[PDB]
């Protein structure tokens, strides 16, 4: 298959970017974001607590910071969970990958 | 905060006027505060200290108030949160009613 097609000029130019260096960036944004909050897109990052970062999410849509700083565990427990099943749905032949 | 256009041949261009913090200083947070058993969570702001006292102030530029009850507010006891350090939450009414 591969040969076939090179058999007639038709060539493949490979990438610029090769997939180390895409999930190197990819690492760079998720460190940015679990440590900077949403401030590296604008300069440099600053840490800040993560649970901090989050009650600040939560403010975003309107509800005041007591109850994630009293559900917290909570909160925890069900983002685990929740990753959990994604590996699953992911691992698991249920293919959501039709649009690649 | 703002941008004004300006034309061109088969184009436009933009002037965005954005803003940008500058330099930074780091300091100790806490998530809150507690002065009678009962916490107290910053209204708007966040808990920063010089390393001896205590201040809120805005998320974006250091300006450091006094912590009154005016930027505050109480959810309850003080036993539940996380990380709460044992401070006093001053209140004006107490010195302004002599």
């Amino acid at each position: 298959l591969i040969c076939a097609q090179k058999f007639n000029g038709l060539t493949v130019l490979p990438p610029l970017l090769t997939d180390e260096m895409i999930a190197q960036y990819t690492s760079a944004l998720l460190a940015g974001t679990i440590t900077s909050g949403w401030t590296f897109g604008a300069g440099a990052a600053l840490q800040i607590p993560f649970a901090m970062q989050m009650a600040y999410r939560f403010n975003g849509i309107g509800v005041t910071q007591n109850v994630l700083y009293e559900n917290q565990k909570l909160i925890a427990n069900q983002f685990n969970s929740a990753i959990g099943k994604i590996q699953d749905s992911l691992s698991s032949t249920a293919s959501a990958l039709g649009k690649l | 905060l703002m941008s004004f256009p300006q034309s061109a041949p088969h184009g436009v261009v933009f002037l965005h006027v954005t803003y940008v913090p500058a330099q930074e200083k780091n300091f100790t947070t806490a998530p809150a505060i507690c002065h009678d058993g009962k916490a107290h969570f910053p209204r708007e702001g966040v808990f920063v200290s010089n390393g001896t006292h205590w201040f809120v102030t805005q998320r974006n530029f250091y300006e450091p108030q006094i912590i009154t009850t005016d930027n505050t507010f109480v959810s309850g006891n003080c036993d539940v949160v996380i990380g709460i350090v044992n401070n006093t939450v001053y209140d004006p009414l107490q010195p302004e009613l002599d």
